[PDB]
């Protein structure tokens, strides 16, 4: 024969001793307070107020500013006859070149 | 069913023997496509870079990449 | 490396010029970490003798914390002293050998030419 | 970042001093409070990163990874409290302490300003993960799987240690903020070739690269549910985060060193997806799908265009949520039938209709249904690889067929057809399980409304 | 202006309101199918006003109302194109869907999941009007994949049947093979034109439009079940008769034809694309009508009928008559 | 489930072939 | 399943309805700001560069 | 509203309704019903809310970044100055991106508004679009995901060397 | 306190937040000294940021 071993325990059903079990614990008061903690601090706090926070971020990575600033610059240079964007990012007067 | 899944997963390597057929099939289906797609994509990108640095490829409105 | 510096006054843990250095504060985070190591030593000492881990031997846990803070304060003084000696010898050697440490001309990027490598 | 490090450390006395019926509820509550506080990282700027100190900083790459990391701990606590209900109390507290310690290593992995502190936290993440797999895994093979997970990572990463200390000696620093401004072009040589390999292969193992992926369908299968969630949702993304930090230093040599690995990924995402067509183990099917999705992130980092980095960080966040939800669904069946065989329990929509709706939504986000951020990352990587080479769309599009085919076959085998007659322990879905599914899926669908926070440093 | 765009968006939001009603339920509904049928009747009546004032003046517009996502130079906005194609196809689809759902209130009367059936059928209608009112390729891809997934869920309605799951996965397979070409088209237009919007695609008007039009033809071959990607539309008769009647006769299956009709400024200048469309449509309308001659399942015969008529639609696109093709859709 | 009901190596001796056929619940003539 | 969906909708609406009512009260009674030119010599605070009141509250309070 | 010169609109010319038939169009009846039942109550609610806005009026500002020295006049490996130059360059890159977005909005609005004669009537918008895309492509294309002011300066110097060699070999 | 354990994580937040603010005063080398943001001090003000 083989050694001294406990037999395989059965898988428990949380609905037999507690038909209103939420799956958290076998103590029903602990189970229901675990449910309320998960649903309040997960859905009522992080999801709702978190989506409110993400929805009202103060110009996340300043895109809106960059629209409005662009709305300045075009409006500055539609008038003065300047081209809307130079192809050179830096002034060629302040660039030394390697001669040849 | 347990025997089927243990054959399909766990018994594969302990009953593997490297020989002629397994080496030719593992090098044919293992690195053959790697060599193939390497030379296809390298040829396409060398052709593309050679067109771009000569001013031949129409990259006019291409400012997203 | 610095074996000749601490050889004219041998076996001094803290020399006299270490007193010219500011000592570590008693609220040093390194010293508080060593106190935490003492507290963990007290907890392991209660655990290996099967005492109640947080409750038993508060005099013993407090002597663990006290001994690690006490030893670690001097260890931090010696650490700060040796890095101070390191920088002092570095700077005196740089000052004493200007032929080896030239002041390099910092060129601006309008003159500096770098090869561009396009990602495409 | 010390406003996130100290609450994560205070979760240790919070979990060791709680009452025996209270150690799940308190940790879940306060980890949700830490995850609520994690949104203060969203103070990101168009020009500068959010640079807290000499040690810690956060740009828009690390910020979604940090919010996902701090969000995954309550979900791991919810997932792992049923199957550890019969556990000893001290071992249960040690399990929770390993998850807390892993989160503590992860949040200062992603915020390490200096790259050797990144390496130390990046390799400190092995020890809680290894202990969790080899201690609370279910089957025999967890010891072997822990060995594979350990010794692929360390064999890839101990060259990375030498490489980072070499950059430390050459440049004088491993500050990422300094190395943004002192980076030198890395010329073509054999020295720089093995420099590139030593910088990249540790993260290739972490992604995983195809061919190096053999640790993953063991380590993600032989683990408990919290281990699979943190492995497939966060720990595969350390590789992508590390590549996006380290390819700054590897130019212009990457522009031809990437060519084999791109092939290994572009063919790899064809193979591993195809492997998901013929897997019997559902957890292994989710594992090979993880390899298939992370191959796109490897390609997008190695082609190093802006659209590719945006799609790669979107696809990493989206795959984190999706694959974590899929592992939780596979556990929701495995807690009932006690076998990971996918053909065993069929027709489960006849018995669990709301859970079948969760399976449906997870499989639709798995197959990159628009406008989910799964599809946003998928589509942007496809755009950037089309700009890389116009032929790759074939290998993309064929993948986008097979990605559909295993995502619905998994839905058809598990949930559809006639149910298995001899299985009669299929309980109704507990409120904990559907709570876990909703906390996976509702953030994933809300991020479709505002995807710009998960698009990375160059939105 | 203020009437046109208002009732335009009121049609779509009115369709989305019973989805909120079925998702916010606690009770057993007092005839939710009657509620959805009344909703679609009213949506048809609402959509007839912008149709009448398009018959009056020819009033087209664009509602780019919600800025969604700017990828550095690609501004994806929630953009709705009210032109001739939307103004005619939206009331026809609403009228047909209203008839299909009053049919479904009888044909599916014994079904205990009838509210799920009307939920899925309304979600199909919402995604199809997302498809046909779209102004950029991303939102059109949303409607495209949406009608593909609602096709999956409505073919595999009796999910215990193996053949329904098999035909649904078949339909998804052929549609994703078409989606390869659709994403090829989106990729070409983004890389070469920096846009997914239809207006910039039509204004730049490229002459090297071989590859994107081949991608769009592959997308239409997937979606409209042309030759090579045809058999899923006869296989799709496994779903209920309102599924085979709304989705697989009139509304979803014309989306590939509608996609090629939508890009008529590009097909009118590509004779090679017109030749490929003409040959593929003639091949499809021959082959499916020939297969229809000997079938005995009546839904298979009518499915080969509608695939033959889709092939005829592809023919009349291929002879540079896109408006006759769209008239044949609405007919 | 136990080890000698799991799949094993390739059978060569006829008693090993018969033990395999008994393991997979089929005849030796059909194995 | 019905108990879960009732609890899900309840714990969403529990803070969702007061936040929607509060956002309505802010948009009606507090109100969206108006774009002005910077005066001469005046240094605006960093939260005075944002338009919505909740965004100004976030930029003043936390960021 | 917005600035009517950066987003220009041509003058609307609608024809006077000249009905030839004897049947009444339903569109005028529906226009009056929309004016009564919809436009007036929406107008009243908006006037109520706007009075509530005017009861407490406060202002937000456009942030003005003064120009700092760019990457050319920063010394090599001098992080305190080249950091400021890099932040300046990144803000300019984001703003140039939105300039391209403005010109794309102009082109698409012109195409829809002109309708069928869009190919003739939108030549100026097409020309401005081609110029601004050529400028953006010369300035920022092919830099990579690890772009910087140094990358853009190196691309500009390579382009200027190519232009100088092409000029000199043509003389 | 009957619920002393429910302040271990929030106080550990605030203290941590406190230390973050305390670190900012050690990184105040270039306060009102950068070329972008340097300006004259307004009256009743001693530092630009804290
Ligand atoms: C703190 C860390 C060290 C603690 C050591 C002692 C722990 C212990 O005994 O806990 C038990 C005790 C509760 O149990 P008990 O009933 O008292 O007695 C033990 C039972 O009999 C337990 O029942 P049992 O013994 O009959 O059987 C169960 C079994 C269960 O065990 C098993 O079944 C076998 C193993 C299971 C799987 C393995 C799990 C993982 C274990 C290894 C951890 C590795 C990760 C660490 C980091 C990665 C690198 C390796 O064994 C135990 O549970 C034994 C107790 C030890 C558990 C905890 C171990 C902690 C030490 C190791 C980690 C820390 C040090 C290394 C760190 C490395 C680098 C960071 O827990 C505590 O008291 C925890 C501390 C709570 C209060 C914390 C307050 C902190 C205050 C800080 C500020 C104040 C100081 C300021 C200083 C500065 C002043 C200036
Ligand atoms: C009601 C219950 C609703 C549900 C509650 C529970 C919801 C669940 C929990 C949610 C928890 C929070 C989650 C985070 C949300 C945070 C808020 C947020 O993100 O807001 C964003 C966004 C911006 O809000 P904001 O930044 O605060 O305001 C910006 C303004 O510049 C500044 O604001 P303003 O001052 O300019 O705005 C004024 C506005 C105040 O603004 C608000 O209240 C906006 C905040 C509402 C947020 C609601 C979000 C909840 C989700 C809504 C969507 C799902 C609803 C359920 C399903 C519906 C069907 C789909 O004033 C009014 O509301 C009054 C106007 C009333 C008009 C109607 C009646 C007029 C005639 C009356 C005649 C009778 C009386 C005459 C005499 C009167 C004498 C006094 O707000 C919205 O998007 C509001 C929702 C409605 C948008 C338009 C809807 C139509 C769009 C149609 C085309 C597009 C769709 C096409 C689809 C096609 C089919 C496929
Ligand atoms: C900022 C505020 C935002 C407010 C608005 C919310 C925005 C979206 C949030 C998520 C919405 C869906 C949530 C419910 C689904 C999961 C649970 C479920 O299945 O319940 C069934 C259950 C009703 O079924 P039942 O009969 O009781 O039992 C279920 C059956 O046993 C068996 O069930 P079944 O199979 O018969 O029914 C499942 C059916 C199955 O149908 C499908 O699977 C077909 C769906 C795909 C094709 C159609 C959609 C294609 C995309 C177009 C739509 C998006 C763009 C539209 C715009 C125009 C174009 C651009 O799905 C639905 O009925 C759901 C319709 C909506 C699906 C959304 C797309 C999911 C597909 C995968 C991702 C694709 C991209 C997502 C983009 C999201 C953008 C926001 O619904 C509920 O009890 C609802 C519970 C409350 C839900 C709250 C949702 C918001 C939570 C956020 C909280 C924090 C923020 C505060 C806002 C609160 C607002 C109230
Ligand atoms: C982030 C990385 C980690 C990921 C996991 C994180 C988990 C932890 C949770 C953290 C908090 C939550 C994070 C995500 C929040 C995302 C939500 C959010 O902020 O959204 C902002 C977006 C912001 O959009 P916006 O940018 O337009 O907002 C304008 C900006 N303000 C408000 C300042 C003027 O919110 C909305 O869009 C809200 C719009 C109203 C509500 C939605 C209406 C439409 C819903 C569908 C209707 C039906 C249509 C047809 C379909 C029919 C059915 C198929
Ligand atoms: C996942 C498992 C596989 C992991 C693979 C990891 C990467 C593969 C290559 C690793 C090579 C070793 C680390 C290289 C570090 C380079 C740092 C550096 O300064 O390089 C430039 C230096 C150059 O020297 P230098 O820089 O001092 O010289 C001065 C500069 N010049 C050249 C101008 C004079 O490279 C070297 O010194 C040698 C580099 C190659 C080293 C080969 C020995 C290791 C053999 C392969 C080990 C592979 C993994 C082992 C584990 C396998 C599984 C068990
Ligand atoms: C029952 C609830 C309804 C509301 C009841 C209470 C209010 C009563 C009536 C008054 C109306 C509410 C006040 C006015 C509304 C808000 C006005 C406003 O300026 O809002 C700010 C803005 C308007 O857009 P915006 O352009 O000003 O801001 C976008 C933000 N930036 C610029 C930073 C990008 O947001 C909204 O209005 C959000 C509404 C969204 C509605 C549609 C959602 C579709 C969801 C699909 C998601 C995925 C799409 C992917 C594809 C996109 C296309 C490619
Ligand atoms: C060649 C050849 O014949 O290899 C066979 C050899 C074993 O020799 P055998 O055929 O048994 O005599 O087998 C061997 O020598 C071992 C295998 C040879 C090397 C194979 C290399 C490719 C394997 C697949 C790699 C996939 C990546
Ligand atoms: C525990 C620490 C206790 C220290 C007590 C004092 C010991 C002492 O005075 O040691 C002298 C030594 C410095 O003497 P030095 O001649 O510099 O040593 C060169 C060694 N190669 O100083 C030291 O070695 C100090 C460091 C001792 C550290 C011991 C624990 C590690
Ligand atoms: C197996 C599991 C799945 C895979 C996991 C990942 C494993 C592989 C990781 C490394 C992949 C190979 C190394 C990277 C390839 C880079 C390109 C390359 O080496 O091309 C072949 C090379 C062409 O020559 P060239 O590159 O010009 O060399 C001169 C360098 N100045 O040709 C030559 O120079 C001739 C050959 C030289 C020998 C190279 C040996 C070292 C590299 C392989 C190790």
């Amino acid at each position: 024969l083989r050694w001294q071993e406990d037999p395989e325990p059965e898988d428990e059903n949380l609905y037999e001793k507690n038909p209103d079990s939420h799956g958290y614990d076998k103590d029903p008061a602990v189970d229901v307070w675990n449910m309320r903690v998960v649903f309040f601090f997960g859905f009522s706090i992080v999801l709702v107020l978190g989506s409110t926070f993400v929805a009202y971020l103060p110009d996340y990575r300043m895109q809106e500013w960059a629209r409005r600033e662009a709305e300045r610059l075009v409006k500055y240079r539609e008038a003065h006859g300047l081209p809307l964007m130079e192809s050179n990012c830096f002034d060629p007067s302040k660039i030394q070149l390697p001669e040849d | 069913l347990i025997r089927w899944t243990c054959a399909r997963s766990a018994n594969v390597y302990p009953n593997f023997r490297p020989n002629t057929k397994t080496s030719l099939l593992g090098a044919l289906f293992g690195i053959g496509p790697l060599i193939f797609w390497y030379y296809v994509f390298k040829t396409d990108r060398d052709r593309k870079e050679k067109l771009i640095q000569e001013g031949k490829l129409d990259r006019t409105f291409n400012i997203s990449y | 490396m610095m074996t000749g510096r601490q050889a004219r006054a041998p076996l001094q843990f803290l020399p006299d010029e270490a007193r010219s250095l500011p000592p570590p504060k008693l609220t040093d985070p390194r010293l508080a970490y060593i106190g935490f190591l003492g507290y963990c030593s007290g907890l392991i000492d209660n655990a290996i003798r099967r005492r109640p881990v947080l409750s038993a031997g508060l005099h013993r846990q407090f002597l663990y914390i006290t001994s690690f803070v006490f030893v670690g304060y001097y260890l931090l003084k010696r650490q700060d002293y040796m890095y101070a000696v390191r920088d002092h010898d570095m700077f005196s050697y740089i000052k004493s050998h200007p032929e080896d440490f030239p002041e390099k001309d910092k060129k601006t990027y309008r003159e500096v030419f770098e090869e561009f490598h396009p990602v495409r | 970042m010390l406003k996130y490090i100290i609450p994560t450390m205070m979760l240790m006395p919070l979990t060791w001093l709680s009452k025996n019926s209270m150690i799940w509820i308190n940790t879940t509550l306060h980890s949700l409070l830490i995850s609520l506080t994690s949104l203060l990282l969203l103070n990101q700027f168009g020009d500068n990163s959010l640079n807290f100190s000499l040690t810690f900083f956060s740009d828009s790459l690390s910020t979604p990874l940090l919010i996902l990391t701090m969000w995954l701990l309550p979900l791991m606590l919810m997932a792992s409290q049923h199957h550890l209900s019969k556990e000893n109390l001290a071992r249960k507290k040690l399990f929770i302490s390993m998850l807390i310690l892993l989160q503590l290593f992860l949040i200062m992995t992603f915020t390490a300003t200096e790259l050797i502190f990144f390496y130390i936290m990046f390799e400190a993440t092995l020890v809680p993960t290894l202990i969790i797999i080899t201690r609370w895994g279910n089957q025999t093979e967890r010891l072997n799987a822990g060995l594979y997970f350990l010794f692929y990572t360390l064999a890839g990463s101990l060259p990375l240690l030498v490489a980072l200390i070499y950059i430390q000696n050459t440049m004088g620093s491993l500050n990422f903020l300094i190395l943004q401004y002192w980076v030198q072009p890395m010329p073509n040589s054999w020295s720089n070739t093995f420099m590139w390999l030593a910088c990249m292969m540790a993260f290739m193992v972490k992604m995983p690269l195809y061919g190096l992926h053999l640790w993953l369908p063991k380590a993600h299968v032989e683990a408990p549910i919290a281990g699979s969630m943190v492995l497939a949702a966060i720990l595969l993304k350390l590789g992508g985060y590390g590549m996006m930090r380290i390819t700054l230093l590897l130019n212009p040599i990457t522009d031809f060193m990437a060519y084999p690995f791109i092939m290994l990924s572009l063919w790899g995402m064809i193979m591993t997806s195809s492997i998901c067509l013929r897997q019997t183990d559902l957890k292994s099917l989710i594992a090979y799908s993880s390899v298939s999705h992370m191959a796109l992130v490897i390609v997008a980092i190695l082609i190093q265009t802006p659209w590719s980095y945006m799609g790669a960080t979107a696809l990493m966040i989206a795959h984190g949520l999706t694959s974590s939800m899929l592992f939780c669904l596979a556990n929701s069946n495995y807690e009932r039938v006690h076998s990971r065989t996918m053909i065993l329990a069929r027709g489960l929509q006849t018995l669990l209709p709301l859970m079948a709706a969760w399976w449906l939504l997870a499989s639709l986000t798995n197959l990159a249904l628009p406008p989910s951020i799964n599809l946003i990352g998928e589509l942007f990587v496809v755009m950037s690889t089309f700009s890389w080479s116009n032929i790759t769309i074939i290998l993309m599009g064929l993948n986008m067929v097979i990605t559909a085919l295993y995502s619905l076959y998994m839905l058809i085998t598990t949930q559809r057809g006639k149910h298995t007659h001899h299985i009669n322990n299929i309980l109704p879905s507990f409120t904990r399980e559907n709570a876990l599914m909703s906390l996976h899926m509702l953030p994933l669908l809300l991020l479709s409304l505002n995807p710009k926070i998960i698009l990375g440093p160059l939105y | 202006m203020n009437l046109f765009s208002s009732l335009t968006l009121v049609t779509l939001i009115l369709l989305t309101m019973p989805i909120a009603a079925i998702n916010f339920n606690t009770h057993k509904f007092t005839n939710y199918p009657l509620y959805v049928k009344t909703t679609i009747s009213c949506a048809f009546i609402t959509s007839m006003i912008p149709t009448m004032m398009f018959i009056h003046t020819g009033q087209e517009m664009i509602i780019s109302n919600w800025h969604w996502l700017t990828i550095q130079t690609l501004k994806l906005s929630l953009s709705f194109k009210m032109d001739f194609f939307s103004m005619m196809f939206v009331p026809v689809a609403l009228f047909v869907t209203w008839s299909i759902m009053e049919f479904s209130m009888w044909y599916m009367h014994s079904d205990p999941n009838i509210n799920q059936f009307f939920k899925y059928l309304l979600l199909f209608l919402i995604t199809m009007l997302i498809l046909v009112t779209a102004n950029n390729l991303f939102q059109l891809f949303i409607g495209w994949e949406g009608v593909g997934i609602m096709s999956f869920l409505l073919i595999g309605w009796w999910y215990g049947r193996t053949d329904a799951n098999t035909a649904a996965l078949q339909a998804i397979l052929y549609n994703r093979i078409g989606d390869i070409g659709f994403i090829l088209a989106m990729a070409w237009f983004l890389i070469n034109l920096n846009t997914w919007d239809l207006q910039q695609i039509f204004m730049l008007n490229p002459n090297d439009s071989n590859l994107p039009l081949m991608g769009l033809i592959l997308a239409a071959t997937g979606k409209s079940a042309q030759f090579g990607l045809h058999p899923w539309l006869p296989s799709a008769m496994e779903g209920p008769t309102p599924v085979s009647a709304l989705l697989h006769s009139s509304t979803m299956v014309v989306a590939g034809i509608f996609l090629l009709i939508r890009f008529y400024p590009l097909t009118e200048n590509n004779k090679f694309g017109q030749s490929i469309m003409l040959c593929l449509g003639a091949m499809t309308t021959l082959f499916t009508a020939m297969c229809a001659l000997t079938q005995n399942d009546i839904k298979k015969i009518i499915a080969f009928s509608t695939s033959s008529q889709l092939g005829l639609m592809m023919v009349t696109i291929g002879i540079n008559q896109p408006h006759l093709a769209f008239l044949h859709i609405c007919t | 489930i136990t080890k000698d009901m799991l799949p094993g190596p390739y059978p060569k001796t006829p008693e090993e072939r018969a033990a395999a056929a008994k393991k997979y619940n089929m005849r030796v003539e059909d194995y | 399943d019905k108990r879960f969906l009732k609890l899900l909708r309840f714990y969403i609406l529990l803070t969702g309805i007061p936040v929607v009512i509060g956002i309505t009260l802010i948009n009606v009674f507090i109100g969206e700001a108006e774009l002005a030119e910077i005066p001469e010599g005046y240094v605006p605070e960093h939260w005075e560069y944002f338009k919505h009141p909740i965004s100004r509250w976030i930029a003043r309070t936390f960021f | 509203s917005w600035d009517k010169d950066v987003y220009p609109e041509p003058p609307r010319r609608t024809p006077a309704p000249s009905p030839q038939t004897s049947l009444p169009n339903p569109i005028t009846y529906l226009t009056k019903a929309f004016d009564l039942l919809v436009d007036r109550p929406v107008t009243l609610v908006r006037e109520f809310i706007e009075r509530q806005h005017a009861k407490n009026k406060y202002y937000y500002y456009h942030r003005e970044f003064r120009r700092v020295p760019d990457i050319t006049e920063c010394h090599e490996k001098d992080v305190l100055c080249m950091f400021e130059a890099e932040m300046q360059w990144k803000r300019d890159y984001k703003v140039d991106q939105e300039i391209v977005n403005i010109i794309q909005e102009r082109l698409k609005a012109c195409q829809q508004r002109e309708g069928e004669s869009h190919r003739q009537n939108c030549a100026k918008e097409l020309q401005q679009f081609t110029q601004v895309v050529k400028a953006y492509q010369d300035r920022y294309h092919d830099l990579g995901a690890h772009y910087s002011a140094r990358k853009c300066l190196a691309k500009q110097k390579q382009r200027m060397l190519a232009e100088r060699k092409a000029t000199k070999e043509a003389a | 306190r009957d619920h002393w354990i429910h302040v271990l994580v929030p106080v550990g937040f605030v203290f941590g937040y406190y230390l973050d603010r305390k670190n900012d005063e050690k990184l105040a080398a270039f306060r009102n000294k950068s070329l972008l943001y340097k300006r004259e001090l307004k009256p009743q003000e001693e530092v630009t940021w804290k």
